[PDB]
């Protein structure tokens, strides 16, 4: 069975370099090209090159000539993708995807790498009520860094009606979403309502129960 | 480079129709050679990679459903997904690969589905947030379609920007509709300076912009 | 690899 | 916010040949009660101000050569450049005024010219320099095109990674070529371990690739 | 004769604050707005806000939100942004523009101003030679900081073939740039080449003599 | 001014 799995989620400040890691399992990487593509958050997919898996040979795109650098580690299965002098506008999900000669096509590609590039530091979320025949009613989770975040009701019981917006990011450089549900307003003095915050980058979990 | 330019930028198809998008480059994708254009289509959903749907112009990738299939030579190139299926709700790319590697701009495919007005709800600050200094006031669009929605934020009557910032879901699963958050921030020092915190909004469901307000 | 220069 | 996309991002053209700038809006900048599109387009050089040059969408704006138009409605504009002069060589942006203000990316024009190989040449660390304890090895790439160049440094036949920083010129006024510097950077106690320093270099004009190097104490 | 005139460059440390002004000349201002544009180094223009010239009225995008302050004084027919805890990511040319009701066009801009936010400490540049039918010579003018510097040869009776290149940011948040010519070979042992290198941020003046 | 207002 092919994979291609990539290296976790980084957080960098301006200036600095990223490498992240795409291991090969269940072919022969000698028989292909690695390319990497990357994606800024809701823009355009843009190729960076490649490296021919068998003698190591890399052909860069112009827009990152001289700062890009692909490798590969024949014994590990792995193939890496060295980005230097990082931007703000380098924050990205960064794809790696196998190709070989005669094909032209990305058939396999690994699950992406999140490199957020920003001066701010990591930071766990606060998490507010927004208090209530339909009545609304949500969360906002304010103030975290750096993406993602996820959000439950009642542990994944409701789902119905929920809405659970993109996030913000506000000129404090961390980010805001809210989340929302709509419930019968019979409902509120009967049920309980509670919106489960997760932030894995600060290993951050918060509950908050949101009353009328 | 290969300049890669498709059409339209949306489409909105209702299930079981039939949705075209198109691809031109700026130079021909075919190799005389061996006959082949190197022209593919990829399908992403969010969260994910993309998936490969189409390859050297017409060649359908495995366990990808007939109802999918590619056409052209040279510049023009077109995916045609002959019935929309609810699990068809993506963004849809076009790539050359005859020289390096070109991305189109995407197409985003959705459900079309009647015109629906937004619900507002607006929810004032919370007790909590104000005690650490900060007032956010949350404006909610709940369930409208199309997507295209303004929200105007007025505190005592006057016209506010550059203090909200907002966003929208995608299209809903289960109604085709959107919904739509914006955040209203203020210091807990000038949220007291003033009595009226209101959430205008416009849509073409809405025969005239619906107010929702408060009292701090 | 380019396609372009598949034989 | 309205979001401004500009179609292609450079651009080549022949001294005299059209240029054609694209710029496509998320939302229509058409005011229906006033008939006009709140599109400008602006011209930028290096060290200076962008420059305007178009505005409501196909106005030219005075002193503005009669050569540079622009045309479109609703969504979707574009910039004509009729005869290319080398002093149109800038970056060029356009930029929507309907509700607060939005810059496309920028597209930028360069002079097509007929491919010239880069003359190379390697030099060095001075003896000054190693006192400190650094050593920076510069390649020169000297007038080319196009400009796209890939330079590799090799330290006894070892390709190196991560430890080289470039960077490229203006399109030179007189010849339309680029010129490319590259300095490898090492410790003093590395450069001393090794014999051979080369930096090889490929390009459109070279049959094949061109190597220039010096040992260590020559 | 219309012009908008802001100050110099600015260095600042990441958390301070930093106000640039655009003294307006040769119109009313009160008739006018003046808006602030960014743009840094390498990316596109972006808007940052706008003043009311008259009645002082101000409209900032979300963005820069809770961190910017447009003013403007009217004896002074002058200006104002201040723009408070900097970081890396706010290095940038800084632009007034003005605008009216009728126009939403920038006609006349002021001739920008870079503000480098950076925890390096200004510092002047060593300048060592990169010695020699066309033979090819320069100078490497290697960690200073901020921006930027200036390279002639031969108090600038060399022009022909000179090309100095755009600095880099090292690592190590100091900058390098090479400037080289050439010249014919024949005259490496009769004609003398001395680079002059200024560094006006640390008063720096280097000239060196580039020998075979 | 935004184009949107112009009257």
């Amino acid at each position: 069975q092919v994979q291609l799995v990539q290296s976790g989620a980084e957080v960098k400040k301006p200036g600095a370099s990223v490498k992240v890691s795409c291991k090969a399992s269940g072919f022969n990487i000698k028989d292909y090209y690695m390319h990497w593509v990357r994606q800024a958050p809701g823009q355009r997919l843009e190729w960076m090159g490649w490296i021919d898996l068998e003698n190591a040979n890399t052909i860069y795109d112009a827009k990152f000539q001289g700062r890009v650098t692909i490798t590969r580690d024949t014994s590990a299965s792995t193939a890496y993708m060295e980005l230097s002098s990082l931007r703000s506008e380098d924050t990205a999900v960064y794809y790696c995807a196998r190709d070989a000669y005669g094909r032209y096509f990305y058939d396999v590609w690994g699950q992406g790498t999140l490199v957020t590039v920003s001066s701010a530091s990591t930071k766990g979320p606060s998490v507010f009520p927004l208090a209530p025949g339909t009545a609304a009613l949500g969360c906002l989770v304010k103030d975290y860094f750096p993406e993602p975040v996820t959000v439950s009701w009642n542990s994944g019981a409701l789902t119905s009606g929920v809405h659970t917006f993109p996030a913000v990011l506000q000129s404090s450089g961390l980010y805001s979403l809210s989340s929302v549900v709509t419930v019968p307003s019979s409902s509120l003095g009967t049920q309980t309502y509670i919106c489960n915050v997760n932030h894995k980058p600060s290993n951050t979990k918060v509950d908050k129960k949101v009353e009328p | 480079d290969i300049v890669m330019t498709q059409s339209p930028d949306s489409l909105a198809v209702s299930l079981g129709e039939r949705a075209t998008i198109n691809c031109k480059s700026s130079q021909s994708l075919l190799n005389a050679r061996t006959g082949k254009n190197y022209l593919a289509w990829y399908q992403q959903k969010p969260g994910q990679p993309p998936k490969l749907l189409i390859y050297w112009a017409s060649t359908r990738e495995s366990g990808v459903p007939d109802r999918f299939s590619g056409s052209g030579s040279g510049t023009d190139f077109t995916l045609t997904i002959s019935s929309l299926q609810a699990e068809d709700v993506a963004v849809y790319y076009c790539k050359q690969s005859y020289s390096r590697r070109t991305f189109g701009g995407g197409t985003k495919v959705e459900i079309k589905r009647t015109v629906a007005a937004p619900s507002v709800f607006i929810f004032p600050p919370s007790d909590e947030q104000l005690k650490s200094g900060t007032a956010s006031v949350v404006c909610l669009l709940n369930n409208f379609y199309p997507r295209e929605a303004k929200v105007q934020w007025k505190v005592d009557n006057a016209l506010q920007s550059g203090n909200s910032q907002e966003s929208v879901t995608e299209q809903d699963s289960k109604d085709s509709t959107y919904s739509l958050s914006s955040t209203l921030t203020l210091s807990k020092a000038d949220y007291e300076k003033h009595k009226v915190y209101a959430c205008e909004v416009t849509h073409q469901g809405l025969s005239s912009p619906v107010t929702k307000s408060f009292n701090r | 690899q380019d396609g372009n220069e598949e034989m």
